[PDB]
RNA sequence: CUCUUGGAUCAGGACAUCCCAAUGGUGUAGAAGCUAUUAAUGGUUCGUUUGUUCAACGAUUAAAGUCCUACGUGAUCUG
């Protein structure tokens, strides 16, 4: 027929080429990843010193799970594990273009396959010489803290003792009733109720002859962006790029999250102590310990705690 | 988790609690913002056609790890001034009572066993 | 120079502008001086809008 | 609750001719190389599959005649032979099914 | 070869990496403090530091009735009666304020949960506080105590006779008529044991963990 | 919410679901090729694979015999499983069955259909789809690329 | 001479303010109180009838406010 037909990458590949193409793509990823391992020797942009009111870039991580943790007083804390996985800087906007007062940087993470993607995205990544990433987000950065695109980022960008903010899509629960969605009381089970147990009562007063906009009613719940504020960092694992954060983080396991230092009033200018532009291991001034801890944390392999 | 109309056991040597009666004591009020009463909470008790203050020392509901869970809901009678009605306690009492915000020294003095 | 307009009398402190978001509790009333601070063009634009004919060609 | 007014033919035309309610066109239709009849890319050809099932019924009809009753499943492998073919050494001690017609070209 | 329960991973969609990370910390504590082998039904004495007081320890002796948890959060609950008052405490193995764990008497019981002892006669839960450790033999298999306890009047904390619990350590004949037993069997669900997609085979996972744990030693 | 539920709801209840799958599994063993509706065959595919694992354990295993007895209603087929099907799949570690979608049933309910079978049977071969040969235009260019990279380091 | 209201559910709004907040006077020593000005921010409990002509009682609370919305609300339920 002289009409449209649809295709996919595997349609015309023969038995031999099927495996060969799989191998060829895998090698291409590795070559492009190694090339970016050396930012400082790749014409880095000028590095300005820290000043009050400065803001620093953040990272994209994957949610691994939870485990317990103890402090030197014996108090027990549940903690969640976030793993940084192939995080790069992608694109830079000047202050005027972004339309905000401050400038912006876009970060991507979690390398993905190239086969089922639109051409537009593939062209964008080819320019930057990197394999595609699952998710992009935007961070507000000052001029002194700007970083050249294409520079890898690592978990050591954060250090124990600092509070942080995390935001992600919450678990999706589908179309739900008023009792579950908004915590409505409902009606009695017995004493003559007729087919009214979990339903809402009166929508509104009769006088207005309408329903106010924003009225609480049944609908789809979950699957929305939410942010958690003021979560402490307890420990960092340099070898596997793992961060440990107090408490709970939105979303299911294996879900990508956005991490940036806290914007709460108390922790206004704690960035001075931390690496100001970012952390560069390419510099190799000193090799970091495999595990970084906070002073209150009771490390394993220490002697048993006695409350003397 | 003691509530209004809960039946409680008087673990004390006081005559009022010791003497057998056809009805077991029942809680009438919980002195909390919530209605739920846990270890270290005062309550109002109805005994033998009379009302008396009392203190919870154990219950059957699970708590946090490393703390003792009892088989019965145990209470101690307290006078209006706060002095214990009885003079002895024999059943083990938790050691968490020492540090919880409140006045527990008087009851701790009379209790022999701490678990 | 819409920022440099002038009001006769005590209109700066007596003229109130009203709007409603549409949600319960969404009624906001603001004086002329306050609105001029937030937006330097709103006062002149609102005057012209009222004097045009009330039909589709106005927009 | 009952309708308070009749709905007009103009309003009704807008509900039932909306693009949401129309039949979608298909892009996955292809021609079968062996038979030349049409098929979907992700589905087996119907004409070609029809050939195989007809032969399968014939073989099973023969298998029923030999057994002669229920609960007669052999404990040894099975094989099918067509006129002009004789068992090989590897075929020794395996149930043999006999077909009058010659070996089909597609069957291997 | 006794592989402790917490090391076996639960099935799900979690990455294996999260388990490797947790295991490393678990092994490190074991070098500092040794965790003995034990099963539900064995009597244990556990020593822990008391936080409220200053540098004063505590000891509790009881029979282990349940083992739960995975990884660094593993727990075990042990029971005893003091002055005729029943008490249970739930302990976490890896809590840093546990000084020592002593297996007074190692033995195994017919069932892997003994929560029904709450409804049994008081004698079956009482144990001597000062009882001394009994001998053990390396070239042996763990003993299986086959006692069947007697119950108090019928109103209980749960309906232990029902087939879901699968209790094999209660003398039901004494406490229930044969009519009631048939009444219970109406909840049997016989098909569950025969469907092959509800079974989780962990033999390979058990084997792989064994060498890695031994190799690290 | 149905997060993490690995079973379909079929029949009149949980017990009825097992019985329907047992009947389909018994038919597959006897005939070795079967037609059902796509959803039902897909649910039964898992059990068919695990049955070949118990057969491998051997005739003398007590657990294997009990499982086979329950899942095969006709008892002339237990010898077949332990002595015909199980020997056949000794080498492989899995993938004992092949399943494909079939054109929709022409019976006024228009159900989605499938055919499921055990590999290695004696029946006429199914008309499976074949990938393109290496002689086609696109394949040759990729083959040329492979040779250059291989030869040049 | 006579003769529609309760409850459940969800609440929209007024200020003539019960609690929380900023103040003036005092026959304000401190602590308690009495009175007046400004402000609508969120909140404003649980059980029970022997006697009481639209009442009362027990235990609490920082407080257990007064009112309008065809009994606000029965094509949502009920006495
Ligand atoms: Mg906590
Ligand atoms: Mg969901
Ligand atoms: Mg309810
Ligand atoms: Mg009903
Ligand atoms: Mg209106
Ligand atoms: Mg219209
Ligand atoms: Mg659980
Ligand atoms: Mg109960
Ligand atoms: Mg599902
Ligand atoms: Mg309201
Ligand atoms: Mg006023
Ligand atoms: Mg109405
Ligand atoms: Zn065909």
């Amino acid at each position: 027929l002289h009409s449209k037909s649809s295709t996919w990458w595997d349609e015309h590949l023969s038995e031999e080429n099927l495996s060969f193409v799989k191998q060829l793509v895998s090698d291409e990823n590795k070559t492009q990843l190694t090339s970016k391992l050396n930012p400082l020797k790749d014409e880095p942009w000028p590095l300005h010193p820290w000043e009050p009111g400065s803001f620093r870039v953040g990272l994209i991580a994957l949610k691994l799970g939870m485990m317990p943790l103890w402090t030197k007083d014996g108090q027990k804390h549940a903690v969640t594990l976030l793993q940084v996985q192939d995080c790069h800087v992608l694109k830079y906007t000047p202050k005027e273009d972004h339309n905000g007062k401050i400038a912006a940087l876009t970060v991507g993470g979690k390398t993905v396959s190239r086969f089922y993607k639109p051409d537009s995205r593939l062209e964008f990544y080819r320019d930057l010489g990197l394999p595609p990433k699952q998710i992009h987000k935007i961070f507000h950065v000052t001029d002194n803290a700007v970083i050249k695109p294409g520079t890898p980022l690592y978990a050591a960008h954060f250090r124990p003792g600092q509070y942080v903010d995390v935001t992600a899509k919450t678990i999706g629960k589908g179309f739900q009733g008023v009792m579950k969605r908004w915590g409505f009381k409902g009606q009695p089970a017995s004493h003559g109720q007729t087919k009214t147990h979990r339903r809402p009562g009166a929508i509104s007063t009769g006088d207005i002859a309408r329903v106010w906009p924003g009225t609480k009613m049944p609908g789809r719940m979950g699957n929305q962006n939410r942010t958690v504020y003021g979560l402490k960092v307890w420990r960092v694992n340099t070898k596997h790029n793992i961060i440990y954060v107090n408490g709970s983080v939105p979303g299911h396991k294996n879900c990508l999250v956005k991490i940036k230092d806290s914007t709460l009033p108390a922790y206004k200018d704690s960035c001075k102590n931390l690496p100001f532009p970012t952390y560069f291991p390419d510099g190799d001034e000193e090799e970091l310990p495999e595990d970084l801890f906070d002073e209150s944390v009771w490390q394993p392999s220490e002697p048993s705690i006695t409350f003397a | 988790a003691v509530q209004k109309m809960t039946r409680v056991r008087v673990v004390d040597n006081s005559a009022l609690g010791s003497t057998p009666y056809h009805r077991p004591p029942r809680c009438i009020h919980v002195y909390n913002k919530s209605g739920v009463g846990k270890v270290g909470d005062q309550i109002l008790l109805a005994i033998r056609g009379q009302k008396k203050k009392a203190l919870i020392v154990g219950h059957r509901m699970p708590g946090s790890r490393m703390t003792p869970k009892f088989d019965s809901n145990n209470v101690v009678l307290i006078e209006d001034n706060g002095n214990p009605v009885g003079t002895r306690i024999k059943i083990p009492i938790p050691t968490s009572l020492r540090r919880r915000e409140g006045e527990y020294s008087k009851v701790l003095a009379i209790a022999q066993n701490f678990v | 120079n819409t920022r440099h307009i002038a009001f006769s009398g005590n209109k700066w402190e007596q003229k109130v502008y009203s709007s409603h978001t549409g949600y319960p509790g969404g009624f906001r009333q603001v004086t002329a001086a306050q609105l001029h601070r937030k937006d330097p063009v709103a006062i002149v634009k609102l005057a012209i809008y009222g004097m045009l004919p009330k039909n589709l060609h106005r927009r | 609750a009952a309708p308070k007014n009749r709905r007009t033919i103009e309003v009704n035309r807008c509900r039932r001719r909306n693009p949401q309610k129309l039949i979608k066109i298909k892009n996955n239709i292809d021609i079968c190389p062996e038979c030349g009849h049409l098929k979907q890319k992700h589905v087996l050809c119907g004409y070609c599959y029809e050939k195989v099932r007809q032969e399968t019924t014939k073989i099973r009809q023969q298998i029923g005649a030999q057994e002669g009753g229920p609960f007669r499943a052999p404990s040894v492998e099975t094989m099918v032979l067509y006129t002009g073919e004789k068992p090989s050494e590897k075929d020794q001690g395996k149930r043999i099914v006999e077909r009058n017609i010659k070996r089909p070209s597609w069957f291997t | 070869r006794f592989l402790s329960p917490e090391f076996i991973p639960p099935r799900g969609r979690t990455n294996p990496l999260k388990f490797k990370i947790e295991r490393k910390d678990m092994l490190d504590r074991r070098k500092v403090l040794p965790i003995p082998e034990f099963y539900v039904g064995s009597i244990l004495r556990v020593t822990t530091a008391d936080p409220y007081a200053s540098g004063k320890t505590s000891q509790f002796l009881g029979i282990c009735i349940k083992r739960s948890g995975n990884g660094l959060g593993a727990t075990f609950t042990l029971r005893n009666t003091i002055e005729g008052q029943g008490v249970e405490i739930c302990f976490e193995l890896y809590n840093p304020r546990i000084q020592e764990i002593q297996v007074v008497k190692l033995e195994k019981r017919l069932d892997d949960n003994l929560l029904y002892l709450r409804d049994a006669l008081p004698e079956y839960s009482t144990f001597d506080v000062n009882m001394k450790p009994v001998p053990q033999e390396a070239c042996q298999e763990v003993p299986v105590n086959k006692l069947k306890v007697k119950m108090k009047p019928k109103p209980w904390s749960k309906r232990w006779e029902r087939p879901n619990f699968n209790i094999k350590g209660i003398r039901f004949d004494l406490a229930l008529t044969e009519e009631q037993m048939k009444e219970a069997q109406k909840w049997n669900k016989p098909w569950i044991e025969f469907d092959m997609m509800r079974e989780y085979d962990t033999s390979k996972i058990e084997a792989a963990l064994w060498e890695e744990i031994e190799a690290s030693k | 919410i149905s997060h993490g539920r690995v079973y379909r709801r079929l029949g009149l209840g949980p017990e009825s679901r097992i019985h329907l799958l047992r009947n389909l599994l018994t038919g597959l063993v006897r005939h070795e090729r079967i037609e059902a509706t796509w959803a039902r065959a897909d649910e039964m595919r898992g059990y068919a694979e695990k049955l070949i694992d118990y057969g491998k354990l051997g005739d003398t295993n007590e657990r294997a015999m009990r499982m086979a007895d329950f899942w095969l209603t006709e008892k002339d087929l237990i010898p077949k499983l332990f002595k015909v099907l199980a020997p056949r799949f000794q080498g492989q570690n899995g993938n004992y069955t092949r399943m494909l979608q079939i054109p929709n049933r022409k019976e006024q309910d228009r159900a989605k259909m499938a055919v499921i079978e055990y590999k290695g049977n004696y029946l006429p071969p199914l008309p499976l789809p074949h990938r393109d040969s290496n002689l086609t235009l696109l394949n040759q260019l990729l083959l040329g690329l492979q040779q250059d990279l291989h030869h040049n380091q």
